[PDB]
Order: structure tokens, then C-alpha cells, then sequence
């Protein structure tokens, strides 16, 4: 019966890897957006669903980098924030814990502030217990989107130019000026006594593969 | 340690004393345990 | 000695100050004969040394590296006599 | 011919601790599995 | 010392800021109440001795078995 | 002299790690905020009702 | 994969001889030839003959085995490998 | 009446005792190695304990030489 | 006689000087920075010199960059971690250049977490547009009341790429150079690893 | 010292050779952690300590003795 | 009652900064290998070096 | 190679491996007391 259900999210992650191992510029932001709404839309993976025929079961891991290939948000409408809240909503009924390796690359994967707002409200919605490591995460993707912002004008001004400014080097030295959770002192993001800086910088599909890929390597010979 | 692994098959654990000496036979048992009453205190130099 | 009209000079104005062209130098005769004149010295040789009108910080820092210098050629004088011996 | 091995020791040493251990890694939801779901009835939020 | 309020006596091995236990403002102690675990009244509660006798347990060390595991397996706490 | 370089040498030190110290000290507080928050909010929520 | 994979660990309760002996022998290709032999040599070297007289004394022994332990540091093997070998993984981390 | 000896251990170490420390060995092994490998270099550099018909070489060899045996002189001490 | 021949021979003399530790206050600071400075100038075919910066009129990564002086900028305020003294571009190449600092409490801290290298370098690559594939971001520190053959061999070497032709033809006195580490200052370079949970107690 | 001096003494006085990054820190002395009156503090903390009179917090299970005055 | 809530607790939110106030300690923190001394018999001890 | 490990039990000479054979009672002893005995014995004596 359920197997049913297991089967179907078999055919059903075997796309979901099909997009996933894509990730090129042939997929834009529209184009991923759709084809994910799409999937979800094709799967029956709202929340509405009986607990049975639950097709969001049986994708072992493949959900979380389905979540994650939400998360920049197209510009067509504000939409896009439901997909998300969809999905986890699920999560929330089938038992599953978000890893905190899983949020912590989808805050990296937020291009703007507004959309990690949305993120943040979206599990505030979605009955997430807040951690430290919700909001370390939260700021360090603030840090890196201003961080990201003065890269741009530095390069920008460098490229009008053709020679860094001393204010270029500085800020290639020390970064953002008054940062929060800086480097100069790093005892200060850390969680646990471990430090939780994922988030500060953009990661690849291949950055994440390769994370879990030498998990495997590590099983396959040790 | 990347690799010792050969030693650990043939390795061997630490044995099991404190149970061993807990269940060892015991000549004070009892069929059910009484805690002892409390003994006789030094309350000072007036009380004894 | 130290007189009035003394100033610590700096790597120009020595370069300024000694300037003659000639050829003929060995380094290790001269060296060694500067040297010799320097362990001939008594103590009291380093005495007057240090400029009669300066900040009385950069007087100090004068008198650190004079002192410095004295201490390191003396270090040096016992090695070559014992070396010579 | 065989022999007694020696087990070379879990590093948890039960499936209960072992998921403790995983759950200092994830996230706890506010609710549990069970009651997250809107009841069929309505229940109308009072004050306490 | 015969007078009351100066009952408590002498002890220098208490942690407090005389050595004179009937000066102290900070603990009064209680005579009728008292006393059950640690002999007389006036002496230092179990948990704050600094003097240990031979045979006696000193102070546990506050946690707030994981780290036992090279240990024996059966040791307990 | 030589004392006293090192006995400044260990001031210095000293005085560099009470400002670092004082960086922990801020951030406790930021943390015991945001949980604060966390009740908080939870609670005026509740008030609201 | 069509399905989700779990890992699990097999651990076995019982060694036959052929698995020990595979075991033993995947550690003697493990370590260094040389010394292999080596030691082997100074074993036999110790033990002579074999009678409660002709196995080395104490004094002979520490001797011996000092000779040999001389001979064979001098070689790149013991100084510029096998020292490093035994170091814990944080170690090789930091060095890395 | 019996002179007791053990390991004291904080906890920090499961060993009673250790051989010789092996880093240190071969730290020092691997310095000697080095230093035969230097003067070796400038003695065939010059030749394109040890006695020559150079004094600067002379010199910097026996340097060399020296402070190489003199680190053999550790292990062999330890 | 003796010091004409020096000025006329040796030109970097007042370089070699500080080098050497003479300069007891503020010492061997700024000589390190005109020497660099003029090895630079000698290796590449234009330099411009705005203020503490200096740059290629090439198109291509030459830049010498004199950030702060990582002696009173230590102790002063804002205890932190990276402080460091020069930050040299070489193209794909970036090195921060530090002078250790006397305290041996205050150099377990002195050269960047690794953190600040990740950081640091994808900056960089923000700015200058090098690809973050191929950069390669090294430390460089030297001992701090003087400078020995091994640190200004691995200056020359790798900081600045120069064969030992071109070394030797723009640096002559290298060869007679000989200063080396003392007992007291060999150690300026292995620093204490200190555990995560240790952060309050210990630097 | 004399005698034994004069033992190893040398026709040419020879350099120091350079060492592991060292051997020479005082060992901290051996205390046990579980059964303990105080715990041994590192001297490698040597910039934590206070003085007799303002003393940094440690050693929290334990009572603290106080400064005795009239 | 007065204070319950579905945040879960201090422990869950680690908003604590240090741990034990001597950093890593075999019996407590980090792991306990070798032997214990019950009696102090090692912990006071002189020197012989 | 078989030759090299047949060269291993020769004894030690100062020809080959530049060591001296390790006695150890006499090491043990009178390792410190040599410069006293050789000093009594007057001297040693170079010769050639």
C-alpha cells in the first residue's frame, strides 16, 4: 500500500537528482523555480495530503537539496515563499529534524536580505524551536550579503580606475568595517565550542556534493 | 590513526572487575537488604 | 670630542659628510687596523661622546645606542685578543 | 577453526543515544509529529 | 566561653572573614534544628569543610558514563 | 631592565586579554537576549489575546 | 540509488582461522620489510641455539638489540617515514 | 622497605611508559641526514672529519661535520 | 679611509644596519619596507607610490600595500587575532607579510586564523577579479628584533620571485651576510595550540 | 660543578643545536580531576591569575576561603 | 505553570558562553584515560626534578 | 636484499658504522666517573 507511496517518491527523487545535478546556467532562476513548483505540484507534496500516500517520506536526503533548491526567490511575485513553507510543513508531520548543515546552506543560498527574512519568518511559521544556530546563521548571511555589496562597489570603482584604492586594500584586509561576528576575533560566532561559519560565503552543488561525497569515501575505506 | 586496524581484530577489551567483585559470593548477605540505624554522634564536650 | 655645533648624522648626510673616491682598499687591512685603534682605547675614551644640545628622550635613545656599540666592540675586543694570543 | 572474538566497543553503546547524539546536529520542531496538523474541529484562541 | 551568643567557640578551619565564628554576621546558626549529619551545631556543614579527616570522602566534583568509555566497561558512577 | 620588559610584557598581556573578556561578556548578553526574546515574544503574544 | 541508503557496521563474533591469518598477514605487508626481516634476524640472533644456556643474557641482549637498532636508524626508512607514521590525525591536520 | 614505581596520569594518558620519544629521535636523526647532505654538497662542489686543500671549505665542511656528529651523540646518548 | 669605502661600496648600508637590530627605537621597521620596496622597483618596469600604497602600471597584480604597524596596533586596542604589517599581490600569489612581536603571550594570536584566509582570499577575489579557483595566500613572519639569513632568503625566494642570478646581481651583500637566529629568538616561530574550550582562560 | 665542568670541557666552545619547538616548559604537576581539593590550574593560564587579594574566578565547587581583617 | 513554554529550555538553545571554568577536564569534558586516584596520593607530591 | 641483513650481525666496529659497542654494566656504573680514572691513570697517551 505505503509502498506504493515509497515507490512513486523513488521515481520521484530520481528527478529531483535529475535537476539538481544539472545546476547550470541553463537552469535560471525562473526556470528552477517553475520546474520545482512543478514537482512539488506533479508529487502532491502539500500539506493538505493524508498522512499514507505521503510522498515526502520516502526521499531519503534528496529533500533537504530539494529545499534548498527553493530558496532564491524569482522575481515574478512573492509566491516563491510558499513553496518552501510547503515543504517544511511536511517535514514538520513526518517527524524529520532540519540538520543544522541543511539551514545553514540554505541561508547561503539567499541573494538578497528581504528573501532571508524570508527564510527566517518562513520556519517561524513552520513551528521551528530557534537555536543559536538559527540565528548566528541568519546574521552571518547578513554579514556576507554587505560583505558581498562592498565587494561589488570596490571591484566596481577598480574596474573604472584600472588601481585599488588603499580603502580596496583595507577592506581586502580587515573586511566590513564594525562587522558583527567578526574574523579579527573568532571565538565569537562559535556554538557548542565549534565555529558555525557555513554561511558566510556562496557554496556550489558540487561544494555540497563534495561535503557528503568524502562522508561516503570516509565509510567506503576506514 | 588512519590505519592500525590490523591489531583491532585480534584486539582485545578490558575486563569486568566491578561487577565480578559486586556478584562474587559474600558471606554478609541477606535474603532482603536493611540499611543500618545511625550510630552514636560526638554532640560536644557538655553532651558527649 | 662632542662640542657645540654637534649633530647625530643620518645615512645622507654621512654618505655627504665621507665622500672620496679612491681606489686602492683593502677591507680587512683597514678593518682590522680601526680595529686596533679601538681596543687601544681606555674607557674614558667613550666618555664625552654624546651631543651637547638635543631633547633630552633622543638624548637617552643616543646614549642606549652608544652604549650598545661599546658593549659590542668590547664583547668583540676580548674575542680577538684571544684569538691573536 | 574458530574462536571467541574480542568486539571492538561502540563509541555510543545503544540506538537510544544515538539518536540523542544525532539531535544535537538538527533542529527540534515546537510541536510534536502528532499535534502540528490543525484539528477537523476549531479551536477558537482564548486568553488563558 | 560561657556567654551566650558566644557559644559557637573558636574555629579557625571555617571559610569566613573571622576567625572568631561568634563575630560573623553572615550565618547565624540554629542550636535546636541543627547538627543531625555533622555532629555538633557549630561546626561547618558537609558541604562547605575545608579540613578533610583521613577516612572521610572529600568534596564531589560538579559535572552540570560519556567519558569513561577507555575505562571498565562495568564501572560505574 | 630586563625585569621590567617582561614584567610589561605579562601586563600588556593581561590587559589584552580583559578586553577580550570583555568582547565574551558583550556576546553572553547578545545570546541571553535573543532567548530573552524568545519568551518574551511568547509571552506578549499571549497578552495580545 | 532508487531508494535511500542506510550504512551499517558488521561486526563479527566469531574469527575463523582463515580470516585471522589474513588479518595477520595484511599487517606484515603493512610494515617495513627491512625491519621485518630485520627483527627477525635479531630474534634468532638472541635466542642462538635454543637451550636454557645459549639464549643471550640481560647485558647481551640490550647490546644487541642496540646494535641493530643503530644500524638500522641511519636508514631513511626509520627517520624520514616511519617516525611520522604513528602521529594522530589532528596532528597530520595542522601539518597539512 | 619498597620503593614503588608508577605512572603518574592525569588522565590526559593511558601509558605507563613510553620508549624512547620517537619525534625527538628522529627529529635529530633527520638534522644529522641533512648536514651530511650540505657538506656533501660542497664537497662535491669543491671537488668538481675531512681534509682538503681549500680553507674556506675546510672550514664550513668541518662545521658541518661537527655539529652532524653531535647530533648523532644525542640519539646515541638517548 | 674605512667609512668612505663603506658609503662608496655598500649603498643599502643604513638597510643592513637595521637589519642587524641597531635601530632600538622604532627598528628595522621601515628599512624592511624600502628594501622591499626597491626589490620591487627593481623587478618590475613601473611603480607608482600613493601614500602607504603601491601599485603596477602594468594591467597585471603587482601591489605592495603597508597596512599598520603590528607593534603598538597590538597592545594599543581591539585586542584581536590577524594584525599583520605588509600585504603583498604578486598576481595569482597574496602574502601577508608579519614581524613577530616581542611578547612570546602576544604571538599565539599574531598570524591570521584560518578563517581570516578564507576570508582575505575571497575578497580578493571579489576585487581584483583573480579567479578563486587559482589563488594561493601564504603567511610570512619574521623574527622580531632582527632579520637572519633564512628570512631574508625566503623573502627574496618566494615572497618575490628572483632566481639567485638576479638576487646576487640586484643584492650583492647577501653573501656576506651571515646573521643568524640566537638561542633566545629560535622559538619566535612555533606557537601554542590552544583547545576551543580553553578561549576564556588563555589568549 | 667544578670537576664536572672541567669533565666535558672542550677545545673549541661549540654552538647550541636547535631543539624540538620545546622540551622546556615546566611540566604542570600531576593532580587527579575527579577526587580533587582544587583542580591544577595550567601555568600556560599564566595571564588568568589574580592576586591574594582580587582572585579570578576558579575552582567554583569549592567554598572560598576569605581575607581575614580586624 | 507560570513558566512553560514551547521554546525549549536554556540547555536546548545553548545560549551559554564558556563551560567549566578550567576549560577541558578529563573527568568532566573531555574524556578520562588511565588510572583513577581516589586518595590524593599523586595530587600532592613534590617534584624530584 | 639478502646480503645486507648477513651484514647486520656482524658486531660492531668503528670502521663501518662509526659506534662503539654498547657494554651496559660498565656504561651504567662508571659512566660518570671515567674523567676521575682516566685523569689517575694520568692522562691518555697519544701515540701514532
Amino acid at each position: 500500500n505505503a509502498y506504493a507511496a515509497m515507490e512513486l517518491a523513488a521515481e520521484a527523487r530520481r528527478e529531483i537528482h535529475e535537476l539538481w545535478l544539472s545546476a547550470e546556467t541553463a537552469l535560471e532562476r525562473e526556470k528552477r523555480v517553475q520546474q520545482v513548483a512543478a514537482l512539488i505540484e506533479k508529487y502532491k507534496l502539500d500539506p493538505s495530503t493524508p498522512r499514507e500516500a505521503d510522498v515526502s517520506r520516502g526521499l531519503g536526503d534528496a529533500f533537504d537539496r530539494l529545499l534548498l533548491l527553493c530558496l532564491p526567490l524569482g522575481k515574478t511575485d512573492a509566491k516563491g515563499t510558499d513553496n518552501l513553507e510547503r515543504l517544511m510543513h511536511l517535514a514538520g508531520r513526518n517527524g524529520r529534524e532540519l540538520s543544522v548543515r541543511t539551514i545553514q546552506h540554505l541561508f547561503a543560498r539567499t541573494d538578497s536580505f528581504a528573501e532571508a527574512l524570508a527564510v527566517f519568518y518562513t520556519m517561524r511559521r513552520c513551528h521551528v524551536a530557534m537555536n543559536m544556530e538559527a540565528y548566528y546563521s541568519m546574521l552571518y548571511s547578513l554579514q556576507r550579503l554587505e560583505e558581498e555589496g562592498w565587494g561589488q562597489h570596490f571591484r566596481n570603482e577598480y574596474e573604472e580606475n584600472g588601481a585599488p584604492s588603499e580603502q580596496a586594500m583595507d577592506f581586502i584586509v580587515k573586511g566590513i568595517s564594525n562587522a558583527l561576528l567578526p574574523e579579527n576575533k573568532p571565538w565569537l560566532g562559535r556554538v557548542m565550542f565549534q565555529d558555525r561559519n557555513v554561511p558566510d560565503r556562496r557554496y556550489d552543488t558540487r561544494d555540497f556534493d563534495e561535503l557528503d561525497t568524502a562522508w561516503t569515501q570516509r565509510y567506503k575505506s576506514g | 590513526s588512519i590505519y592500525a586496524h590490523a591489531l583491532s581484530q585480534f584486539a582485545v577489551c578490558r575486563q569486568p572487575w566491578n561487577e565480578y567483585i559486586g556478584l562474587l559470593t559474600k558471606q554478609d548477605s541477606t535474603p532482603y537488604h536493611t540499611e543500618p540505624q545511625e550510630k552514636p554522634a560526638y554532640r560536644g564536650r557538655k553532651q558527649g | 670630542h662632542a662640542t657645540y655645533g654637534a649633530v647625530p648624522l643620518t645615512h645622507s648626510q654621512v654618505t655627504s659628510v665621507y665622500a672620496t673616491d679612491g681606489g686602492k682598499v683593502d677591507e680587512l687591512g683597514l678593518l682590522e687596523l680601526v680595529e686596533e685603534r679601538i681596543f687601544s682605547w681606555k674607557l674614558n675614551k667613550w666618555e664625552m661622546r654624546i651631543p651637547p644640545n638635543l631633547p633630552n628622550d633622543q638624548k637617552e635613545l643616543i646614549r642606549q645606542e652608544q652604549e650598545n656599540l661599546k658593549q659590542i666592540l668590547s664583547e668583540w675586543r676580548k674575542c680577538f685578543g684571544a684569538l691573536n694570543a | 577453526t574458530s574462536d571467541e572474538s574480542h568486539i571492538t566497543p561502540y563509541t555510543l553503546g545503544s540506538v537510544a543515544a544515538g539518536v540523542q547524539r544525532l539531535g544535537e546536529h538538527r533542529l527540534r520542531y515546537t510541536l510534536s509529529p502528532w499535534d502540528i496538523t490543525p484539528p477537523e474541529d476549531s479551536v477558537v484562541l482564548k486568553h488563558t | 566561653a560561657n556567654h551566650p551568643n558566644r557559644q559557637s567557640g573558636i574555629q579557625f578551619l571555617t571559610h569566613y572573614n573571622t576567625h572568631q565564628r561568634f563575630r560573623v554576621n553572615k550565618d547565624y546558626i540554629d542550636y535546636m534544628h541543627w547538627g543531625k549529619e555533622q555532629g555538633q551545631a557549630r561546626l561547618p556543614h558537609r558541604h562547605q569543610r575545608v579540613a578533610f579527616d583521613f577516612n572521610d570522602q572529600l568534596h564531589p566534583t560538579r559535572i552540570g558514563y560519556a567519558w569513561f568509555a577507555s575505562q571498565d566497561p562495568t564501572f560505574g558512577h | 631592565e630586563k625585569k621590567r620588559i617582561e614584567a610589561r610584557q605579562m601586563m600588556d598581556g593581561r590587559q589584552a586579554l580583559k578586553k577580550k573578556h570583555l568582547d565574551l561578556l558583550r556576546e553572553f548578553h547578545e545570546r541571553q537576549f535573543f532567548f530573552w526574546y524568545e519568551r518574551a515574544s511568547e509571552r506578549l503574544q499571549n497578552m495580545n489575546l | 540509488l532508487r531508494y535511500p541508503p542506510i550504512y551499517f557496521i558488521v561486526k563479527r563474533c566469531t574469527l575463523y582461522f582463515s580470516e585471522w591469518a589474513y588479518a595477520v598477514k595484511h599487517q606484515l605487508l603493512l610494515q617495513s620489510p627491512f625491519a621485518l626481516r630485520a627483527a627477525f634476524g635479531l630474534l634468532q640472533e638472541v635466542r642462538g641455539d635454543g637451550a636454557a644456556e645459549n639464549v643471550m643474557p640481560l647485558a647481551e641482549t640490550l647490546g644487541t638489540e642496540f646494535k641493530y637498532f643503530t644500524r638500522l636508524m641511519r636508514r631513511p626508512d626509520f627517520y624520514r617515514v616511519g617516525v611520522h607514521t604513528d602521529k594522530s590525525v589532528e596532528k597530520w591536520e595542522e601539518i597539512k | 622497605k619498597l620503593s614503588v614505581l608508577e605512572a603518574a596520569q592525569s588522565g590526559l594518558t593511558d601509558y605507563f611508559c613510553g620508549g624512547l620519544n620517537f619525534e625527538i629521535v628522529g627529529f635529530e636523526l633527520h638534522m644529522a641526514a641533512m648536514l651530511r647532505e650540505r657538506a656533501a654538497a660542497i664537497l662535491e662542489r669543491s671537488g668538481a672529519c675531512a681534509m682538503l686543500l681549500e680553507k674556506a671549505d675546510e672550514r664550513e665542511v668541518n662545521k658541518l661535520l661537527r655539529d652532524a656528529s653531535r647530533y648523532e651523540d644525542r640519539v646515541d646518548d638517548a | 679611509e674605512l667609512v668612505a669605502h663603506i658609503v662608496r661600496n655598500y649603498s643599502q648600508i643604513d638597510i643592513i644596519y637595521d637589519f642587524l637590530g641597531f635601530n632600538y627605537s622604532e627598528g628595522y621597521r621601515s628599512s624592511l619596507r624600502r628594501y622591499m620596496e626597491y626589490l620591487q622597483c627593481k623587478t618590475a618596469e613601473n611603480v607608482r607610490a600613493s601614500g602607504r600604497l603601491v601599485t603596477g602600471d602594468k594591467g597585471e597584480h603587482n601591489i605592495l600595500f603597508d597596512y599598520c604597524v603590528s607593534r603598538e596596533s597590538l597592545v594599543s586596542g581591539d585586542s584581536c587575532q590577524g594584525i599583520i604589517d605588509f600585504l603583498y599581490i604578486n598576481g595569482n600569489d597574496v602574502t601577508l607579510i608579519i614581524i613577530a612581536s616581542d611578547n612570546p603571550w602576544l604571538r599565539n594570536r599574531q598570524l591570521p586564523h584560518r578563517r581570516q584566509m578564507e576570508g582575505i582570499a575571497r575578497r580578493v577575489c571579489f576585487v581584483l577579479g583573480i579567479p578563486p579557483s587559482e589563488v594561493r595566500i601564504r603567511n610570512l613572519l619574521l623574527p622580531p628584533t632582527y632579520l637572519d639569513k633564512g628570512s631574508i632568503v625566503r623573502l627574496n625566494d618566494i615572497v618575490f620571485r628572483l632566481s639567485n642570478e638576479q638576487s646576487n646581481l640586484l643584492i650583492p651583500w647577501l653573501t656576506n651576510y651571515n646573521k643568524e637566529l640566537d638561542p633566545k629568538d629560535v622559538d619566535y616561530t612555533a606557537l601554542a595550540k590552544t583547545t576551543n574550550e580553553e578561549e576564556w582562560l588563555t589568549l | 660543578q667544578r670537576n664536572e665542568a672541567v669533565s666535558s670541557h672542550e677545545a673549541v666552545p661549540q654552538t647550541p643545536l636547535v631543539d624540538l619547538p620545546g622540551v622546556e616548559r615546566r611540566r604542570d604537576l600531576p593532580a587527579d580531576p575527579i577526587t580533587r581539593l582544587f583542580f591544577q590550574h595550567k601555568g600556560d593560564h599564566a595571564l588568568y591569575y589574580g592576586t591574594y587579594d582580587k582572585p579570578s574566578v576558579q575552582d567554583d565547587d569549592r567554598v572560598q576561603i576569605e581575607k581575614r581583617v580586624p | 505553570l507560570m513558566a512553560h513554554s514551547d521554546t525549549k529550555g536554556i540547555p536546548y538553545f545553548k545560549v551559554d558562553n564558556r563551560g567549566h571554568s578550567n576549560g577541558r577536564v578529563p573527568g568532566v569534558n573531555a574524556p578520562f584515560f588511565g588510572e583513577f586516584d581516589q586518595k590524593m596520593m599523586q595530587a600532592m607530591s613534590r617534584p624530584l626534578n | 636484499d639478502d646480503s645486507d641483513i648477513l651484514r647486520l650481525r656482524a658486531p660492531l666496529t668503528y670502521d663501518m658504522d662509526s659506534t662503539a659497542a654498547l657494554h651496559v654494566p660498565t656504561h651504567c656504573g662508571k659512566a660518570s666517573r671515567l674523567a676521575g680514572m682516566l685523569q689517575d691513570a694520568g692522562g691518555v697517551q697519544v701515540l701514532d
